[PDB]
């Protein structure tokens, strides 16, 4: 007695995220395998969300003048809202899921000549721009700017949000905020430059994704 | 697992090559008094098509009569086989011819008979090859033969015309200098010389005129010539061992598998 | 490296709660014959922001006069408004 | 102290040949992690010049498809390439042609194509070459090429005439015997004979006209002609190993690299 073998019937097979059950089941045909090169025609590490997530975003650019007064509002940018933006390299991994969880990385670049004088701020905002003191911002996590030590600051701060992650299609409220008030005005001599160059880079740390959805 | 999935109907990648080597010779009945498991089975499972066939009571064959073994592509191919043949007709003339290995060049402006057939057995091709030409007819000719690797330029081929090629680009690149009395035979490696890796067989658009060709060599001739004797070559095309074979595919039809 | 960065200019994140109790004890002169450092320093650099301050021949102020510790929530809010 | 000096600003001798070796090879991740300090640096300090570079995270490219080297001089030059061409008119016609490594001398009357982008990428030059001619044209002529050193006398470069010099000279000093139709071909050895040590590639006034030369071939034919047919030499040069480079040079323009 000897007994000829048959096909399998049933099994779970699929993916994690795309499971389908079948009555009738085939062994899936595989020749060949994952062949390493000692040539690679390029040189790069490859891709992944670690190196594409973790890339900084120039989010906002600006040009603070000297005829902006005492604590004037020059940029009032929204962080997370303009990560969520075609033009960058995390839509490939925003536009496939609907609630997150990260953390902020700001990097803010300004450029004086030191014949300038004057100051600037940058803080991160949660929430709202409320009845709380422009003159008591220094609670927030943020970045103070001057004409005399240095020129970049970076800004690490992390998710401030009421539920459990953030809902890209249909926000409650926006997580961070950025704003930019004039902390000490733009004073110049005759000839000197009366304009300084503004940048703020912006990127992503420790990402989580879930909720992918098939629509855009 | 690697990639969170599952599998269950049985079926995987299928036609590995090389399953059994085709020299006859011994691993009594083969089959008989056992019952034949391997007649009836299920060739949609691909490990029950993999199960040792028989129907009738057999027996050893034998071993065979040529320790040569006939079925190896590094003993078949060693034969070579027609590529191309051109004739000069007057002073100075340069003829140039690829190696064109895509199907849809019929010959002879491209794949004649063997060269058709085989180099359209498979998908990919990367190594080096051996030529061997015979001068035929007018002698006392003093020409040169070069190759010209992808990329660099060349002159126009299956065109016989005047060189518009300087002798500094020709001596700096690599040729030969013979004369038709000295030998009168040449058998040449063709060196892989392509910045791609491999080459195709049957390929379409501008991906069959770059990526299945990979080289060509063009000849230019002189003191040709006197007291009207024309003078013939034909190239024939043989094989090397620093080549290996990619991805079997099924072979041509009878009717495009065209002869000179 | 975690992500493969790097940084530069110090500068990270900043405001942690609680930086010291409020009701006064003792943990001599507290500043005096050694020159001030924390005086004078870079307010755009957080690591030298976080330096002892003084500006003067400064020594213990002493106790205070009540356990209750009138600076800590939970016994602050406990008076109902 | 050798000399009783000092030195305060960190500037010496620069450009010191041979940096790495060419193919690829490995000797994991080149940078990433850790922030480009080879970046940004300073390039009037030649110890700052000397850091190792990186902007990106990029790890080993892999190996190379070739085992030949070909960016080492001793196998880039096996090749040989042009350096003149003549052609002979009447009876016991003698020839002479030098090797200028002047970049003065424009083509044919000096170095060509290749030789002259080559022997101007350097100031010094010692050691032996290659040269190989190819007889093309009549056959059936007996002629005798020989060497002449520098000092001694010779006849007339770039000049096809009847030769002054006497048999004894020739065969004094060294010469070849053969015809047309026995071999066809020379590949030989250019001696290195000259009481001065080396030789430039770009000099001026009568540095340029003697230190510049090394050597000259000059040929006289016999048994030439029959009934009319042109006898036409080549001369391709290559090299040896016993030859080495000094004082890399800045290469030649795009306009001085005349080609033939």
């Amino acid at each position: 007695e000897q007994m000829i073998q048959s096909v399998d019937r049933t099994a779970v097979t699929g993916a994690s995220y795309f499971t389908s059950v079948d009555q009738s089941s085939v062994h899936t045909a595989e020749v060949g395998s994952h062949q390493i090169e000692p040539l690679k025609t390029s040189v790069d590490k490859p891709g992944s969300k670690k190196t594409q997530g973790e890339k900084f975003f120039l989010i906002h650019s600006a040009r603070w003048l000297t005829t902006h007064a005492l604590f004037h509002e020059v940029a009032k940018l929204d962080v997370v809202k303009l990560l969520y933006n075609e033009q960058f390299a995390v839509q490939g991994l925003l536009r496939y899921h609907t609630y997150a969880r990260f953390g902020i990385e700001i990097q803010v670049q300004i450029n004086p000549t030191p014949f300038q004088q004057g100051g600037l701020i940058c803080a991160m905002v949660p929430g709202d721009q409320s009845y709380g003191s422009i003159a008591s911002l220094t609670v927030y996590p943020h970045g103070l700017l001057n004409c005399n030590i240095n020129n970049v600051v970076r800004i690490k701060v992390p998710f401030i949000y009421t539920r459990g992650a953030y809902h890209f299609k249909d926000p409650q409220y926006p997580v961070w905020e950025l704003t930019i008030r004039v902390w000490s005005e733009l004073n110049i001599g005759t000839g000197t430059s009366a304009y300084t160059s503004l940048n703020v880079l912006a990127r992503f740390t420790d990402l989580e994704l879930h909720g992918l959805t098939p629509l855009s | 697992d690697d990639s969170g999935g599952f599998s269950t109907t049985v079926s995987t990648e299928q036609n590995v090559p090389d399953p059994q080597v085709g020299i006859t010779t011994m691993r009594m009945d083969v089959s008989g008094v056992q019952a034949p498991v391997g007649a009836i089975t299920t060739i949609e499972d691909p490990v029950l098509a993999k199960k040792v066939p028989e129907t009738f009571p057999e027996l050893k064959p034998g071993e065979s009569r040529h320790t040569s073994d006939h079925m190896s592509i590094y003993k078949f191919m060693g034969r070579s086989h027609f590529l191309c043949t051109f004739t000069f007709n007057s002073n100075n003339k340069e003829y140039t011819f690829p190696i064109t290995l895509s199907s849809t060049s019929n010959p002879p402006h491209g794949l004649p008979s063997t060269l058709r057939w085989f180099f359209n057995l498979f998908q990919l091709y990367r190594g080096p090859l051996d030529l061997t030409i015979i001068i035929t007819g007018a002698t006392d000719v003093d020409g040169m033969a070069w190759f010209t690797p992808v990329g660099l330029a060349v002159d126009t081929p299956w065109v016989e015309k005047e060189s518009a090629l300087q002798i500094d680009y020709k001596t700096a690149l690599g040729a030969v200098r013979f004369n038709t009395r000295r030998t009168g035979n040449i058998q040449i490696r063709l060196p892989w010389y392509s910045y791609l890796y491999a080459v195709s067989g049957a390929l379409d658009g501008l991906g069959d005129k770059t990526d299945s060709t990979f080289g060509l060599v063009s000849i230019q001739i002189a003191n040709y010539n006197h007291s009207d004797e024309y003078l013939s070559f034909s190239c024939y095309l043989s094989v090397t061992e620093q080549s290996e074979f990619y991805f079997p595919r099924a072979p041509l039809n009878s009717n495009a598998m065209l002869s000179t």
